């Protein structure tokens, strides 16, 4: 994603700093909305 | 395999609201915060040229 | 041989305990779809 | 507790390193502003 | 509460057709008594409900009526017998040169032994035995819903 | 519900062929009574289904009809006896100079003992015993489908 | 042995889609990533002539 929209304001990629967790494959990126895999998703069942 | 594929497909993204709700339990908070608080507590020093 | 022996143990662990009951099966087959429903409910809600 | 290892050393290190964070985060702002206000009130020019 | 219908009762048991010897007041009273041996409350979740409950109540009422009417006119002296007439299953009999021996039912308590007295009681016992198969699970919670099994399912 | 055919019923049992003695309303009432003992819902996944289920229902109806007969005209004096005629297997009998003894059926509860009263009940009990072999297993999931066995078959 | 041949032949390629789906699991990701992460940590120096 080269641009992020926050409350109607457009921001270019270069101005922002984004950190992501584990990197999903390209086909799975849209499902995760171009983000890393959350830890809670991987820990909630075992914690319970 | 079919059962294996179903088992591996079951895991997936849950949702931001779901993650926020899960994030109230003490165990999850400790697990996600101890490393972060421990990593950057010693500090850093600056070197110029 | 080693791989099959390693794979065998979880399969038996999956079915370690078996439970059986006796009943007058004649009355059971007389009008089922309710006997079956009751036992399915018991299995669904089974716990200590 | 009964049956647990009695090494204790790593636990003491972890407790001390957790105690350091408390001084870093909770006590520092209040005491910093206290010293600033005391210096301003008692006309102590040198910063502390 | 199930409303007693004397017309259906008389249709079901023609031996009680005579209105002179069997006034409706006695039938209603015996139904009111019989609604206490077996609960007359009905719900769809009960093992016995609807027509099964109706048949059970009618059979119990007929059994009570027969047992009661035995006493008053038995010994050709208006029940002048000191202790009345006792009930129970008759395993053997003999009249002159005619003899019959029958099979004793498997009674194990007062309820079944009393029910074996008359054919209506026997039919009621048979119906209860058929409907008594299985059991109840009363306490418990669905604990298994919290774990993943087979194909990533929680059912 | 299962439709009750009076023509087929009378064809099956020629001893009930008289319509004057056995009105169709009586047969319908007894079928409606018998459908409570045995569920009449038909599915391909039941042990009893189709012709077997219809045979059981008809046999139960005939058993009830004969049981009623022994009361309505077994005494034949309008049912003026004390407690009514009692049913059950006759293990021994004697009339004049002829004596006959038979084998006692293995009855273990009220259902089988009540069934053994009449030949139709005996036939129904035998059919149920034949169809009753086997068992049930209700709760279960194919846990074994996730492992490789013998020749790489998950089946 | 026919059974041995079948058992050894059953294992084979599964598909890129299957690999991508299976990669979601935490343990598989950890196993695949730990070695790669550890290999390139201590860094290197540039020496010329």
């Amino acid at each position: 994603p080269d641009f992020w929209i926050i409350s109607g304001k457009k921001y270019h990629r270069s101005h922002l700093v984004v950190v992501r967790g584990p990197q999903p494959p390209d086909i799975l990126k849209p499902t995760y909305i171009f983000g890393g895999i959350p830890l809670t998703q991987r820990i909630y069942e075992r914690v319970y | 395999p079919t059962m294996l594929q179903d088992w591996y497909n079951s895991q997936g993204f849950i949702g931001y609201q779901a993650c926020a709700i899960i994030s109230q339990h003490w165990l999850v908070d400790k697990a996600c915060s101890m490393s972060g608080e421990d990593a950057a507590r010693n500090g850093w020093e600056l070197k110029s040229d | 041989a080693a791989e099959r022996t390693a794979n065998e143990a979880p399969l038996l662990a999956m079915s370690k305990r078996t439970s059986t009951i006796h009943v007058d099966v004649e009355k059971a087959i007389a009008n089922e779809e309710a006997f079956n429903a009751r036992l399915a409910f018991w299995i669904a809600n089974r716990d200590n | 507790p009964k049956g647990f290892n009695a090494t204790g050393e790593h636990e003491t290190i972890s407790y001390h390193e957790e105690l350091e964070s408390i001084q870093e985060h909770i006590f520092d702002p209040l005491l910093e502003r206290h010293y600033l206000l005391l210096a301003k009130s008692e006309e102590i020019d040198v910063q502390l | 509460m199930v409303i007693f219908d004397e017309h259906k009762f008389r249709t079901l048991f023609p031996e009680f057709a005579d209105p002179a010897a069997y006034p409706d007041v006695r039938l209603q009273m015996y139904f009111d008594i019989a609604c206490e041996f077996i609960s007359d409350r009905d719900s769809p979740y009960r093992i016995l409900n609807g027509k099964a409950l109706e048949a059970c109540l009618y059979l119990l009422t007929a059994h009570l009526l027969s047992l009661s009417t035995m006493q008053v006119q038995g010994a050709a002296g208006g029940g002048v017998t000191a202790g009345g007439t006792q009930g129970g299953f008759i395993t053997s009999a003999t009249v002159g040169e005619v003899s019959v021996a029958k099979l004793a039912p498997p009674a194990k308590n007062g309820w079944q032994w009393w029910l074996s007295g008359t054919p209506y009681g026997q039919e009621l016992w048979a119906l209860l035995s058929v409907k008594a198969v299985g059991g109840f699970y009363i306490g418990g919670l669905p604990e298994r819903r919290g774990f993943r099994k087979v194909g990533g399912t929680f059912w």
